[PDB]
């Protein structure tokens, strides 16, 4: 009996799964979307600092 | 900002021995994703003007490079990816209802 | 009085002057550093998530 029982909580866990890829599915998109925001801000401060420094 | 908070040993009560490995890579990359978020701020600093208004003497440099930054959106990309792990999650819900029905 | 003279009679370090700003464009980088940067945008790969 508990070991049927055990199992029902168990099956009933099964749904981390998912969710564990859906948090990594939003992190890895901020990711690549602020590493273009720190890409874009980091090479147009290059030019800039490239102006007047020469 | 929505992460849903997770256990991790249940996550591994409910890994098949077929496929722990890619699991547990899985599991891997959100960790140093996690690092990843904490490896920079939300928003870079904007670059100022009035310090590059008037130290930068090149006619417009500065000026049409501001504009065109303002003039620039970066591509916020779209996923694509959770729908089909949404679906893939109803299809396991519909199984293991069945399942804990039976038993 | 340099209005009219662009160095001020110089007449040389143009020599040293050419190495200088060359060393100092090719450490800040290779392209025309006057002109507005372009960007290409890469995206992340992916996997099967589902059970196979």
């Amino acid at each position: 009996i508990d070991t049927e029982k055990s199992q029902q909580a168990l099956v009933q866990k099964r749904h981390y799964l998912f969710d564990v890829q859906r948090n990594n599915i939003a992190m890895a998109l901020e990711v690549t979307y602020r590493e273009r925001l720190y890409r874009v801000y980091k090479e147009v401060k290059n030019r800039l600092d490239y102006h007047i420094s020469v | 900002l929505a992460l849903k908070t997770i256990d991790w040993v249940a996550f591994a009560e409910i890994i098949p021995q077929n496929q722990k490995a890619i699991a547990s890579s899985l599991k891997s990359w959100n960790e140093t994703l996690t690092s990843r978020l904490a490896a920079l701020p939300e928003n870079p600093p904007a670059i100022d003007w009035a310090y590059y208004k008037a130290n930068v003497a090149k006619a417009g440099l500065v000026d049409d490079f501001e504009k065109k930054f303002n003039a620039l959106k970066v591509p916020v990309p779209e996923d694509k990816y959770t729908a089909q792990v949404d679906a893939e999650e109803k299809e396991d819900v519909k199984s293991c209802a069945e399942w804990v029905s039976l038993s | 009085q340099t209005s009219g003279g662009p160095v001020d009679a110089s007449s040389e370090y143009q020599q040293e002057l050419e190495r200088e700003l060359f060393k100092l464009k090719q450490m800040f980088g290779n392209a025309d550093m006057n002109t507005f940067p372009t960007f290409k945008f890469e995206d992340p790969k992916f996997e099967v998530i589902e059970k196979p």
